[PDB]
């Protein structure tokens, strides 16, 4: 069960602006996250937002959904990677407001490109193969805006499964802070 | 979206 | 779970000014509602915009036409706002909205391509089926002719396989008027 | 399913202005739904116009009848508007809407067809159920030519396979009286 | 399943006019859920008729059997009103309804049949299992007999097999009183 | 849906009048709450009669018995109802209302049997099974006996075999009291 | 296994004798159909001899076995060993006539055709006048074959109806009963 | 399949005298074997008479032609003789025997009908696929038309839906020469 | 994999006119164990067959094809039970010659009633039921004869699973000699 | 079962001995695999005399499929190809594959020609080297089609966008048989 | 049912500042805790909280949300282990306030390395055992701060599944005392 | 079926020949069933050329070094043929024939990739797998870097990925001697 | 369903 | 949909 | 089986 | 089935 | 099929 | 997480 306050607990959470990410991204969870950024502008538009990302990734169509509308909204918001952020969730991480990207200490932080699948005729699966690798230029590019790196930089580092510490994503530029604890 | 959607 | 505001679901918060969220594949469950949705709006106030955010893969065909020929039944303009991906008849109802209001994020997919269906049995039934979903394709090419300024030709040609589009291409193609910069 | 503010879901908010969605096969449970909701409009009252709105693939015949009884024994007239699609059992209801008051939207698909069914076992229970499906047929022809102004022997042909009409051609085969343009 | 507006469930507002709703296949929960609203009504008021809407294909002849004897105990009239189909154990409860008040809408179904049943094991046992079906079938034809007026012998030969009836047949038959025209 | 009054569920209005539905399988689930509103009703009043309306195929013994004792615990009696069925721990618990308030509907069916269940392993594991199976079935038709009137042999020879009863025959078996006939 | 001696029924085919242990589908058929076949061609005159022990299975398959009886120039002798059911039994009433035999605890059962139908009205309507058609012919064969009335035939196969050996000779679905000596 | 005695199981016995034994559906398999049987005949000598006995539903239409044309384009004479069943293209090849030496056993059944296929994808695929289906079935009457004699507009009529015809129907509609009688 | 002897085994011991019946009564072992008997006599109407019996029993009327044609053939069938020979088993035990039933010291023998099942009308588990009683009946009738015990003690000690060592089941009558080692 | 002749053969393995092979299924490694070991061993006995193929497929592995190719070309014999039934995909380049002169179809027989199928599932560079990989086998497949047709690439790679469907007679028209086999 | 008070019963403890932490420990439940700890820190930011926990572990990642959200905020977080604290359960225990760490004298604390999994190319399962190393390198660094028990001793100590008592948990340093009744 | 030549299936026949046909993915039964035939093989002639014809999707490594390290263990030359497709231990067993004796037909196809495997449970029996399928690796390269003469560097680049050759790009690669182009 | 059932 | 379906 | 069959 | 086939 | 093939 | 994220 999750508990009540007197709310359900993200409810409370969200009455204090903020959001939490602690799944999957697939469209439900996306559609979900961009209605909360969408009623906490309307609420106020100048207040912060507080994103908690702790996510294995998923869909990047749902991802761009997420990533679109925090650009697009008036208030920043901040990113907060709590125990994991991959994939579409590293990115979503590093699409926070710069200097206010974090990850906790033992957070883990994984970049690498994105997967799918084709089947059918040749032209077909070329068709699909273009796709895919359009995807992975716009990711590229996006993620090399945010970061600093370079295009061809973040092409090597996610070749293969990339894991960083919260102190390797800070030097990377996907993050601007190490949360330490008082 | 405001604005315009709202 | 889905946050509740306050005693309202994100989603009917957001229904509350006049905002509908296609989030889903599109089948008859999700059209009824939609379609209802629409229908409630137009009571509450014929004269006020609604919004129709688009982030669908598309589906069924005859579901995609109940939403479509309400749109242009219903007094009120239907601003479309595509957030992710709106493909197939996703991509259609994007186009369908009210001219000058049809907008994508700027990391937004849209693809356009021919519908998919199925036949089985005696010959004279495969024959009956094939023309059915011709003549679909047909109706479509020609609504979606009228609604981008493109030939029916253009049209026929550019939806034979899947044919995906940046939102800058999607408003070059007259599927939209505008990408929604931030 | 979106809430709307009384509290109601959408649907039910609907109910209160005399509208009931069948948006779905139908079957017993759909029916039973349908059923209640026409017995509960007629008591609320007696002289004013019901709206059903229809997109459905069709479905169980009995639970059809169902329907299909309700709504020529109640006082009020039922309006029939189909949407997407009304096949089958969908489309022998929308005929069965109050004559002049039977409409689709330009883009809705309209099918007729025979009856389908099933038996398995001895050739006596085989011979049972044919006869039962050929009486059902008889039966819904028999309607629908007095619903149409069609004869029985023109109803039989045209519904010997899979006969997909466009709404005009609905309105001229007697099924609608009008296609409701915006 | 809608609301209307106190806030009620559509069967439960028919409920309030006592109106109970069977629409389903006859299991026990459904048996002790009618068994448990004829007993509130019946306490509400011992003299007020009772109206049993039925649209069902049967089921389990000792759950029919519960609803039956409840019927049959309580101070109350009973009506039945048969929509739709009532088959099998769901034709017995049309016919247990109170002399001169059994209806069927003009298009709906009834069927009477043997009961149905297995049995697996010894001789000994299958034996029981036998001697205990045709026992059940001699109960429901005797009172089936009393409630129709037709002989038991006449009941044992019309439901050797699925019997279809229509519902000026039922009348014929002595299953309903009227048949409930428009 | 189970339909509500006026806010009661249908069931939890009866049992606001002390009536309890067993209407269903007896598991360990269905025992918790029927002795949870015994003990209940029992506590809000401890002189009024308690109706068990009873249509089961029967179930789980050790539940079965969890409702058994609380029955003969409690202060109220508990009159017992069959509607439609009552078959085997069904109609042992029909049986085990307070005696002169154990009712059938005309067209209920009373069923009796043995006790069922199974065993798998070694030869000891299948004796320790067998022996537990044998003594359920000497308690089970012991206190039969002490509620019909017949002898335990009797029991014994009549449940060798299912063994389905009228309400009429139940009422002579010495299962129930009365046959509760329509008035009309 | 099946042991050797030749397999055993071909072993037992060489001395003509063709054996009926199984449910008939269309692979039974064309074996016991190539066997009638080879047996007449290697002795047009002499008798063949038709064990039946089977629950019964495709009518058509049936009926290429029982065309194939009727067509060939040797009597063909069945005898019901154990069970001949539903197309079993008609072909055990098939046999030359005085030479159709069951073993005295062998059961013969009679009953009406199964089959199925699915789709439109109009596809089950063909179906079931198909299957009505097939059990017309069935009824009116078992007629000629028993002396029995066509309504009898019709009345006694509503069900399943089991009969002892002795039934089976006073229905006329066999000629005698081959008692032990 | 029992052997007689050189060792040959029964129906490579009844090859040697040119028999050949089509007792099955028709697949790929069974028209390699067959094919390659009738070869072999043709062979061993070229002027004696084949037969062919058919007790099959059918099967594929591409396997039923390679019998068919092998049929056709070598030098001896196939006999047909339907025993059981020939539906289909069962039935198709029972008429593909030279004339004068097409035969049914008197209580054998023949059944006609169009072909079956299926098609699942694109509208422009389930085109290719209804368009090939079709041709296939002109091509099959055409051939059906000159073998018995009967009209393309009748066999087309004739083989709407199935059509089981006796031995003397078949012989009266020109699939067959002769009923052989006892 | 059975060995070979210069025959597999169970051949070479049915050159010496041993029949091993090892296995569940089945159609296919009937008729092998059949045509093994017919073979036997055909060969030697006069010496001796000897078949072993290791069998839980099976089917009722594969058993009696077996029973019937010992009871048939001229020479006298020795029956041997090795292991067990339960249900239809231990009554080809008792079917051997008299005085030529024989059980090794640790073989054990079972007798109860058929086992079957029923589904359907009422009706159509009548039959079955009367059908099982039937040849319950005849089992105990037959088994009275081979025994020398009454019916009434074979159906009172056949009404459960009744388990027999060797020395029990000469002592009831179901052999004539347990085969003590030399 | 397969039937057998009487030297006790079954019937594939007596037409064999007339030089005579049977394509007769879906094309799979186990089928080129015989297939391949059929040619050789035909050319061994004799290398001048013709071998006979005979194609009822609905086509399978483009690699297997050119295992059998390549044999053929490599071999000295000529490869008469017949199909009968049906000649699809690769089984229809089988077909189109036999010595110039020397392949027919049966009138009633079916070819089908299309672009070849496959699948990738994973990262973006591994469907990447899927595409790359079965776009060459495309162009490789086209390439050798035009040559042994006549006709030339833009047009093969058009007809073949989507499944055609070729009568006997439309094969010949296009180059892919040189002669219906007419009764 | 969770029974009510009159709150659910989890709910009603939390208004007194006690998490329970009572199933497999996943994404959903990290998220959950963590939210129940920001939500007491801003309710107030002195007073303690009680983590109750009887858990089997699961998600490293997950562990380290709770984890780091402990060390994090200003509130003292004791730990009391009921029934079990296994694998992620036993770390998140050993992570209380010093001083602060209790199990239940029959509770039963395990320590082991952490499991996982890879396929695939060589080089895939090179960078899948290189990150559950550094992973099992973290975690085993973090115990040896928070037992005072040197790295190589819970490397070695931690290569099997190791089942403490509670009072052997105490004496190697994973919890401060066991909660006698 | 596998036909009969006449009394030999038709691989028999073949082998009667010194001809190996590996037509299938690389098992522990298919390699020793390989390794069974190179023995018989060199047992009945120590000096004539042994020919293996390649058509294989590669498989299990330790049952392709059963093949590798018995062809290089005998006296004989063992000539190896890739028809249709050699791909990852089959392009191993392809490079492994007798140098000067390795060759492809024109359309096949050979692929060279890095090992692939699996590892499930505590993290020191993740790391022990890891270990040991990198040094199965090492070895792999190593082998193929002697018997192509590209070096080690190359190979472990080259070998990242699925790397699809052509007959003429694995002949310039040193993975065969020649083409095998047809007369 | 009135009248008269309610 | 009003006017005129309401 | 004979006399008589065979 | 002869005559006349065979 | 010969002629001409074989 | 306040300061600073509340």
């Amino acid at each position: 069960l999750i508990p009540t306050v007197i709310y359900d607990i993200y409810s409370r959470l969200l009455k204090d602006r903020i959001i939490m990410l602690g799944s999957q991204i697939d469209d439900n969870v996306a559609n979900s996250i961009v209605s909360q950024l969408l009623f906490l502008q309307a609420q106020d538009s100048e207040k912060d937002i507080y994103l908690y990302i702790n996510s294995p990734g998923g869909s990047v169509t749902a991802g761009f959904a997420i990533y679109d509308t925090i650009q697009h909204i008036k208030p920043d918001v901040q990113t907060i990677c709590i125990g994991m952020a991959a994939s579409m969730g590293s990115f979503l991480l590093a699409a926070g407001a710069k200097g206010k990207r974090f990850a906790l200490p033992n957070a883990e932080v994984m970049i690498h490109q994105p997967l799918g699948g084709a089947q059918g005729q040749a032209t077909e699966i070329e068709i699909a193969a273009n796709h895919i690798l359009k995807t992975r230029e716009k990711l590229n590019r996006i993620l090399s805006e945010r970061t600093g790196q370079s295009i061809e930089k973040i092409q090597k580092d996610t070749d293969r499964d990339n894991f960083l510490t919260a102190e390797e994503a800070k030097e990377y530029g996907l993050i601007d802070e190490v949360m330490v604890p008082e | 979206f405001s604005p315009x959607a709202p």
